[PDB]
């Protein structure tokens, strides 16, 4: 697998604390048990 | 641990109870499965407590 | 599974207690006492949870500040309360430590020392012109964990500096309630007997006769009028 994402500036910045909930899914999976040592992640932005 | 304290557990619960006590427990278990510290504080429980 | 509790080198070497390799860390550099770990602590805390008398006293000889805390605003003598070492407590009391630090939840170092019924240090603590009527932030004292751990000469040598059993917790519960939760009849007929006020409600407004069961109000009661 090789994972490609453009603008990742957007989605990077109760109305906050559901961003913060998916950004905490977001820790939860990255940081959960899988093997990254095959696939791969690209990611684009801006500032 | 050592530094864990029962104290303020035994009493800001008694205060403002919720559900699931294990359950919790077992979300500062997800925050301690980052490997991010070896030994789980009390900063992850107050965490799963202020979070959930 | 076990390891390393710090990623600092000292700090292991002090929770080790190696003595050697230590003094010869600290004549190496001098900067590595004043070292912080993630946990914010140093090599002084894990000595005196290790109780190892001769490295806090050769760190205490240094003159290591003993007014350092944490994140979680643990003081060394909290750990050395919570540890059960008399030694250590008489170093940091002989270097004049501060028994008025407060830690995250405020709760005085004469808390951990009746929890862990140490008789000891706490008459020592108390000693230091201590203040047994002092409150953390959920506003109890060190008696009420001491007549809900169940200890007698605990609550017994708190008495001996005449501390005020008037002291209302933020839930309503008084010392005394407690003490009938535990169910221990010699502790609640002592309490009684030093004329602690039975007309203290609660928010759930009960009554300490209500609160205990068996009919142990009842010879409370009885205590109260006799």
């Amino acid at each position: 697998c090789i994972i490609f994402m453009d603008e990742i500036d957007a989605i990077g910045g109760s109305a906050d604390r559901e961003i913060q909930r998916t950004l905490m899914e977001l820790l939860n999976q990255m940081d959960g048990f899988d093997t990254l040592h095959r696939v791969k992640m690209i990611m684009a932005t801006n500032r | 641990s050592e530094e864990v304290d029962l104290e303020d557990y035994v009493a800001r619960p008694d205060k403002i109870s919720g559900a699931d006590i294990n359950s919790i427990c077992q979300e500062s278990g997800m925050l301690a499965v980052r490997e991010n510290r070896y030994i789980v504080l009390a900063k992850d429980f107050e965490k799963a407590y202020k979070t959930v | 599974m076990e390891g390393c509790v710090s990623n600092l080198m000292v700090c292991n070497l002090a929770y080790s207690g190696k003595l050697e390799e230590l003094k010869e860390s600290i004549l190496a550099d001098k900067s590595l006492a004043t070292r912080t770990d993630q946990d914010s602590r140093t090599a002084l805390h894990w000595a005196c949870s290790a109780g190892h008398t001769e490295i806090v006293e050769f760190l205490l000889q240094l003159g290591v500040p003993v007014n350092d805390k944490d994140d979680a605003g643990w003081s060394p003598l909290h750990i050395a309360a919570s540890a059960g070492r008399d030694e250590i407590v008489k170093a940091l009391l002989g270097k004049g430590a501060q028994v008025n630090a407060v830690n995250q939840n405020g709760c005085t170092p004469l808390h951990y020392a009746a929890s862990k019924n140490r008789h000891e240090i706490a008459v020592m603590l108390l000693e230091g012109g201590a203040n047994p009527d002092a409150k953390d932030h959920y506003e109890a004292t060190a008696m009420h964990r001491a007549a809900a751990k169940g200890n007698l000469k605990m609550i017994h040598i708190l008495l001996y500096y005449k501390a005020s059993t008037n002291i209302q917790d933020t839930e309503g519960n008084t010392p005394l309630h407690l003490a009938c939760d535990e169910e221990r009849v010699e502790e609640a007929k002592l309490l009684v007997s030093q004329g602690a006020s039975i007309y203290i409600e609660n928010k759930e407004e009960k009554t300490p006769l209500q609160v205990a069961k068996g009919g142990l109000g009842l010879i409370l009661k009885r205590m109260v009028e006799g």
